């Protein structure tokens, strides 16, 4: 069980991706992306996030791996220290489609995380939920399930100032 | 068709049981060319890799073969046992860390006698003498790789792990207590600590006259900030639990009343 | 319909580009609007750069007299032509098929510790860019003063064409430029003009930020800014002492009244220090003085 730290920039990236796709296509649509960051020992820290390209065949989502590797080389050109960590999507509780996509993603990295945002929520809590994949044996068959992890918010001074400026949006002691 | 492959596998396993691994590996490599033309081949390859002091590959192979549903439950547990044993005494690295994490996430690992050592290695705990004694008792003789002059690899790795894990409990420690906690002579404890600090494995320094090795300092003002953050985290979690275990009642009524 | 700014129509953009009004007037673009995500991306990239300079591009569109910036990406720069343009073209091609339809609208780069202004090289670069690809804008960020002052230091400038002499009309707010960059700020100060900068965000972004504040106040209450910037204050004190020496030399004889400028810099540094101290005093009153 790892301990995950989240950055508000990732949440802003996911929300902007959802808003852009919904406005462009005219109706709300689930988005699928990727996360990058840094892992120290057993502590994971998710820093940034880039969109991913996928297709729908029959009723299943297939992730374009060639585009993923192209974008991986592109971001490795700039952010040398950052590494692939997992994927994200928008929705409610995990569904078998998320299981299929996680099985697809696991071929890239051994133990990816799964972040899910809920854009249509009613409660007063942040709808970000972080899961990890756990393999299990049931009736002699090998399945996988999601175990939720508790996440925090990373502390960066410039990030805090920027998020504060965005949240407020309009003497010196005062 | 498969008679030749079966005979090759039988010869390889007989040679492996005869402690003659060179011919067994050669035969396995030769038969791997014809293997793809068509379960026991993976077992033989994992055993061969285990016999060649290549432990991380054997552990990975055993774990990936532990998920085969066409295999009995007992044999799957035995493969998990082999993977755990190869992981614990594998060379230190990032791949070993990922293997330890994968094994820790596995529930079936909780019914083995080496699970305690897996928990202690993954979570950075102190492994005492008796646990390592039982682990060496359950190990097979080819696993115990020792140099001619001595200095068992497993014992040295366990001592390094103990000293690193003791770096996270103590602000500073004397040589006598460090030698009593690693169960080694104090001079050897000083030598190991100095070697470990020199290569950059640890952060700390040694005061020889006082006989004290000092780990990370943990200054005052950053500690104050971290304690403030933890206290506010406690407040937030307590409010969350109160609000989610007892709605209406105090929670929302007092929230509104405070708002009003 | 706050989200209507996110809807992109290509026909209107082509019509505006083919009917360019900025080729007649010169003080045309006077408003810059930046998305919240783009601003945060620039701030994080500049902070991750460290004490060095980092540069990237700025995608967006135009709307009347407004330059709208939606996203950003970081150029490698370990390079003017070659590598930078290869990265720009490849990134635009990659991002065009995932939903990002806008094209480049500017370039941004950081000015760590010496304000937000355009040097001679930046003015030449902006002139070159506006000669060929128009419209364009240059955003300069000070990632170090942002932490010290608790305010986002950002400035969007646009460069006057060569041979054009505007008649005065410069407010020119005071900037504490270090001593070794005062001469560069003087020669090239009337070759560009600043655009007023505003920020915008969507509805989901607003809701998410409101829900995030319920748990993000802990980091505000445990900041302790007096330790995060201790070398910046030392550099400021060194520069202020040099400026004091120059003002004393001017006094012994006989900028204009360099003593006033040195006093202003000293006041700024001292006020930042006192703010950092009073934050810790408030924390001590709240948490440590509950002695039971
Ligand atoms: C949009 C960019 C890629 N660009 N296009 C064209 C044009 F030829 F097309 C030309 C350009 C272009 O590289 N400009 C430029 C000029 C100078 C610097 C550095 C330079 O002085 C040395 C550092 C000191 C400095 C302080 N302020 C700018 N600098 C940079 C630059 C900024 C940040 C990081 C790395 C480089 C970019
Ligand atoms: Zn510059």
């Amino acid at each position: 069980s790892v301990s995950v730290a989240l950055h508000p920039l990732v949440i802003l990236n996911i929300s902007d991706h959802w808003i852009r796709m919904r406005s462009q296509e005219g109706r709300p649509v689930q988005v699928i992306g990727a996360l990058i960051g840094k892992q120290e020992g057993r502590n994971i820290e998710v820093m940034n996030s880039f969109e991913l390209l996928s297709h729908t065949v029959e009723e299943k989502i297939i992730i374009d791996k060639e585009y993923y590797y192209t974008k991986e080389e592109q971001f490795k050109q700039v952010f040398k220290e950052l590494e692939f960590l997992g994927w994200y999507t928008t929705g409610g509780p995990p569904d078998p489609s998320d299981i299929h996509v996680h099985k697809q993603v696991c071929e890239i990295i051994e133990s990816p995380l799964f972040l899910k945002l809920n854009p249509m929520t009613k409660h007063t809590d942040l709808p970000v939920s972080v899961f990890e994949s756990v393999i299990d044996i049931i009736n002699g068959e090998a399945t996988m399930l999601f175990a939720e992890l508790t996440y925090t918010l990373a502390t960066e001074e410039a990030e805090r100032i920027g998020v504060d400026h965005v949240a407020r949006m309009t003497s010196t002691v005062a | 068709v498969d008679y030749k492959l079966e005979t090759y596998l039988k010869i390889a396993r007989l040679y492996l049981e005869d402690d003659d691994p060179v011919q067994a590996e050669a035969y396995i490599n030769r038969a791997s060319l014809l293997q793809n033309e068509s379960i026991h081949y993976k077992v033989c390859y994992a055993r061969v890799l285990d016999y060649r002091r290549k432990f991380i590959e054997a552990a990975q192979r055993y774990n990936e073969l532990s998920y085969k549903t066409i295999v009995h439950e007992s044999e799957r547990l035995e493969a998990l046992k082999h993977a755990l044993h190869c992981t614990i005494l594998a060379s230190a690295g990032q791949q070993r860390s990922r293997m330890l994490a994968t094994l820790f996430k596995d529930e079936r690992c909780q019914q083995l006698a080496a699970y305690g050592i897996l928990e202690k290695m993954y979570l950075d705990r102190i492994i005492r003498g008796n646990q390592l004694q039982e682990f060496a008792a359950m190990l097979m003789p080819h696993q115990k790789a020792t140099t001619a002059d001595g200095s068992s690899i497993l014992d040295r790795a366990v001592i390094e792990h103990n000293l690193l894990s003791a770096s996270k409990l103590y602000n500073n420690i004397t040589f006598e207590e460090l030698g009593a906690l690693l169960e080694i002579p104090a001079a050897k404890a000083e030598k190991i600590a100095s070697q470990m600090i020199t290569e950059g494995r640890m952060n700390g320094f040694i005061d020889q006259i006082d006989g004290i090795v000092h780990f990370e300092t943990r200054e005052a003002l950053p500690t104050w900030d971290k304690q403030i953050q933890s206290l506010c985290f406690q407040v937030n979690n307590l409010l969350e639990k109160i609000s989610q275990t007892a709605p209406e009642w105090t929670a929302q009524a007092m929230e509104a009343q405070m708002a009003q | 319909s706050i989200d209507e700014i996110y809807k992109y129509d290509k026909k209107q953009q082509q019509e505006i580009l083919a009917a360019k009004p900025w080729t007649k007037d010169h003080h045309y673009f006077k408003y810059c609007k930046i998305s919240a995500l783009a601003l945060l991306k620039m701030v994080m990239h500049a902070r991750s750069g460290g004490n060095l300079e980092v540069m990237g591009l700025m995608l967006g569109k135009v709307d009347g007299e407004t330059m709208i910036i939606m996203d950003s990406f970081a150029l490698p720069v370990e390079n003017a032509q070659a590598a930078a343009y290869e990265y720009m073209a490849a990134y635009i091609e990659n991002a065009k098929q995932v939903g990002r339809l806008e094209n480049a609208i500017g370039w941004y780069h950081s000015h760590p510790g010496y304000g937000c202004w355009l040097s001679g090289i930046d003015v030449s670069t902006q002139m070159l860019n506006q000669q060929f690809q128009e419209p364009f804008v240059a955003v300069v960020i000070d990632p170090t003063r942002t932490i010290s002052a608790g305010k986002v230091n950002l400035g969007a400038f646009r460069t006057y064409p060569k041979g054009y002499k505007p008649p005065d009309e410069g407010p020119s707010e005071y900037q504490t430029i270090p001593l070794n960059k005062i001469e560069d700020f003087g020669v090239h100060c009337k070759q560009y003009y600043a655009l007023e900068v505003s920020y915008f965000k969507s509805s989901l972004d607003r809701k998410l930020l409101e829900l995030l504040w319920n748990k993000y106040w802990v980091n505000t209450l445990s900041s302790s800014s007096l330790l995060t910037n201790a070398d910046y204050t030392t550099g400021q004190v060194f520069d202020l002492s040099e400026k004091l020496e120059q003002s004393e030399a001017q006094l012994g004889r006989g900028s204009e009244d360099k003593l006033a400028k040195a006093t202003r810099d000293s006041c700024k540094t001292t006020i930042e220090a006192i703010h950092g101290l009073m934050s810790q005093v408030i924390k001590d009153k709240l948490f440590n003085q509950i002695n039971i």
